[PDB]
RNA sequence: AAGGGUGCUUGACUGUGAGACAUACAGGUCGAACAGGUGAGAAAUCAGGUCAUAGUGAUCCGGUGGUCCAGUAUGGAAUGG
RNA sequence: AUCAGGACAUUAUCAUGUAGAGAAUAGGUAGGAGCAAUCGAUGCAAGUUCGCUAGGACUUGUUGAUGCGAAAGGUGGAAUACUACCCUUGGUUGUGUGCUGUUCUAAUUGGUAACUGUUAUCCAGUUUCAAGACAGUGUUAGGUGGGCAGUUUGACUGGGG
RNA sequence: GGACUGUUUAACUAAAACACAACUCUAUGCCAAACCGUAAGGUGAUGUAUAUGGGGUGACACCUGCCCAGUGCUGGAAGGU
RNA sequence: UGGACCUAAGCUGAGGCUGAAAAGCGUAGGCGAUGGACAACAGGUUAAUAUUCCUGUACUUACAGUUAGACUGAUGGAGUG
RNA sequence: GGAGAUGGGGAGCUGUAGCGAAAGCGAGUUUUAAAAGAGCGUUUGUUUGUUAUUAUAGACCCGAAACGGGUUGAGCUAGUCAUGAGCAGGUUGAAGGUUGAGUAACAUCAACUGGAGGACCGAACCGACUCUCGUUGAAACGAUAGCGGAUGACUUGUGAUU
RNA sequence: CCUGAGUAGCUCGGAAAACGUUAUUUUGAGUGAAUCUGCCCAGACCAUUGGGUAAGCCUAAAUACUAAUUAGUGACCGAUA
RNA sequence: GGGUAGGUGGUAAGAACCUCAGAUCCGGAGAUUUCCGAAUGGAGCAAUCCGGUAGUUGGAAACAGCUAUCAUUAAUUGAUGAAUAAAUAGUCAAUUAAAGCAAUACGUGGUGAAGUGAAACAUCUCAGUAGCCACAGGAAAAGAAAACGAAUGUGAUUCCGUGUGUAGUGGCGAGCGAAAGCGGAACAGGCCAAACUUAUCAUUAGAUAGGGGUUGUAGGGCUUGCAAUGUGGACUUGAAAA
């Protein structure tokens, strides 16, 4: 789906409006970047990962 | 991100110690030769810890960069062609003399290779910048059909 | 003459207002009289816009001045009153 | 990641610009009439520069000691020499960031090919090629946008308009 | 009037209508442009400008006249916003 | 006549890519005839069935043994159909 | 506590003091300089059985074209794809080619072959142009009779198809 | 010495809370800490005071209902109900 | 086990007869259950067609019966291992789960309508309802103060009534509508990191386990002594009574 696999972290469909206070329904896709995970020994096998995620395994040191 | 350096004189050259211009993944942190440490101890523990990983990691790794530039050089790499009609057809690709060096059981990483492809046609050999002193030249003997 | 020109003049006041007329609601119209201090006049007294009637738009909302209003515990402030 | 131009900063930095005036860059207010002289020749030749061409001189390997006549008389919309600051025009500077233009790839993309899983036109992994920090995107915010949703579309009126 | 075979409003109307062959414009160098969605993916096409998409008229022959002042579109980025 | 054989239009879907769940698509495998392949005719039969019931004449392929020759032929490859 | 009245249960009221927006004061309070004037207030209290009205709920009863959400139908009357079939009969006889004359040669002339056509008339096989018929019919769309195409962009079975 | 990291806050878009986004909860995008002498709340923010220890995990009970066996109960209806 | 004089489910007409070795009949425990059917060997147009392996009796065999067995995923284990050595991807084998149904009543979350009402209507309402999706469990859910709130106030959630139709917000229209304090029903609090320590992990700790700990009258750990043989338990077993 449109999430990254490291955590169930689902996107919005919420409710925008304009310079008339009108309702519509609009889906808040979050970021995606397939960037490659590394992980024990090797086996990088690149996954579809979130920009948020990415800068979280950044300052852990697991890229 | 990480403030650590590793092995290297090249790439803006600077001292062996823990020095980095904070850029998010730039090169200063997308190479194996910039270890990511956790700043957060890097005072006193990680401090002294690093310095012996420093000296430890200086003196094996040159070590086996000599071993691996002697080997290198007292070993020469074989292939085979497959040309037609005699007139020059192949080349030599990266792929293939890595494929080699897996044969003899290490994975060398590309970080000592500058060329992309070479000639393959009659006695063929380069040296490359393998290492900051360690020099070797890939011998390799190829011959076609 | 409540018309013409004369000196001064800004009662083209403040708080009111028993009372009436008109009138579904609104709102509208006029006014005695009281207190305060005023200008005209020697004084009597007068002056709460025009000789009379058209010269008008509701709430809410928005911020402008004063404020013996409060100030999500206290102190102010914000904020509203 | 790399710099060339590159604009703000103009860290430092040395001369400052002939206003009626002033012999001459008083550029403005000030204790004001010296030892400023190891912050010192009046020839070299002038980089320049103020360029109102002299002028100011910051300028120098053959000179180690000039002295200020421009301080009190002279001009004035402000006085000439040991201290503080002001339109210090800019040669300049550490580069912090922004504009491009190029130089690469390791980020990232491919629907170029080969090999394998696999006899499988999709995917998976690499290697080239194509590109390349642009896009493809995900977010914010502008401009266009009846293709698309809802809408109001006054009343009286010898009928309605 | 339409050029013509022909086609579609069945259960009120097939005609001068729609299709045309024939032109004129106009967007396109591949992952074409456009089209369907939420995307993947797919047509376009296992196609390459002498090809597809979309306009207007409509065999054949002769003519297609004047107007970017107003809207659509193209170039600019000098100047204002 | 079909299934025990194949496959066109499509369906399904181990894989696997997209989507908030639903689901969409897409490979291999697997399905799906109107078509591809072939070895029974005649007569008679009882009220109803007749190439299927009966009389005669045939063919078909699976295997054990059997003589008598030959070394053999695929999931792979070319033609054929 | 019988699917009971009822008992227990001291939460909040409804008046008992009201004015002023409130602060606040109080048989007074506010506008006010104001005690003046003026606006208000000077004790009729509770809980129920009830009739009539009323707000809210579908609200005296029944009567629309609706909007959205699904769910379904390509079998017929539409197109598409795959896969088959059908068109009796008689005409018209294009081009190409061949043969002789000619052309420097090709083009031209005459004869032979030829079968071409969104070719013709007319069977079937599709269509419905018309006068009547019936307008509760034989028939929720046809019948007699005349009309068109009739080797094509035609009809059409069987599968899917939006 | 430990007291729960893209975590609290902050900025641009929303919602829940009665609120039409305001203190408190949510991150959709980003930036991002302080570690008891601390760090958050008392419908903005600070100073004082007071109250708490978030950014880790489970636990039912007062309550929701009757398609399901008997006890049965109806000022429920009587074959157009 | 009870109960036993009738019985062969209702259209009972009767043949055949069963039944007092205690039946027919009412409960407990059972056994065998054809095919489709979530459907699982594969297809399929449901109640159908072809199957493979293993073992079986018959034959000389094709074959016939007679048994059991053969989906997919995830997890564990093991084996095997492509591009290109290991590695990794795949490839297989064995083992554990549902994968499915329904109670139109319930609850969570992901969702998510207008026509209406405002006498029209776009803001609000219509309502987080109508419909859809997943997860369920018999109850679900929440559940232990960074709560509240204005006072030496309570001290995990819930509901009922009251506040109160107040506080309020609202093209301040139609409207919407709380939080505290109160009465009551049952009302249990626990657990993991985390410093620090032992052994085991290849100490490039970035892993198993003995502790240790749940904290605002700040606690716990660290160094060092007294106690104490406790009470609780939502919670493991068996035995007995009811």
């Amino acid at each position: 789906a449109k999430k990254d696999q490291l955590t169930l972290r689902g996107p919005l469909y919420g409710n925008n409006r304009s310079h008339s206070k009108t309702i519509t329904r609009r889906k808040w896709n979050v970021n995606l970047q397939p960037c490659k995970v590394k992980t024990a020994d090797g086996k990088t096998t690149r996954i579809l990962v979130s920009t948020r995620t990415l800068r979280t395994l950044k300052k852990h040191n697991r890229l | 991100m990480k403030v650590i350096l590793k092995q290297d004189v090249s790439n803006l050259g600077k001292r062996f110690d823990v020095v980095d211009v904070k850029d998010g993944y730039a090169i200063h942190f997308l190479f194996p030769k910039k270890l990511a440490a956790p700043l957060t101890k890097k005072s006193l523990q990680d401090r002294d810890l690093f310095l012996k990983k420093q000296q430890e990691h200086y003196e094996i790794n040159k070590a086996l960069s000599h071993k691996l530039k002697e080997v290198i050089e007292q070993t020469e790499l074989h292939f085979s062609l497959k040309e037609h009609n005699g007139r020059p057809y192949g080349s030599i690709i990266t792929k293939q003399i890595i494929n080699q060096a897996h044969t003899k059981g290490m994975a060398l990483q590309k970080f000592m290779f500058k060329d992309n492809v070479r000639l393959g046609f009659g006695d063929h050999e380069i040296t490359l910048h393998i290492f900051e002193d360690t020099t070797a030249v890939l011998k390799v003997k190829v011959t076609p059909d």
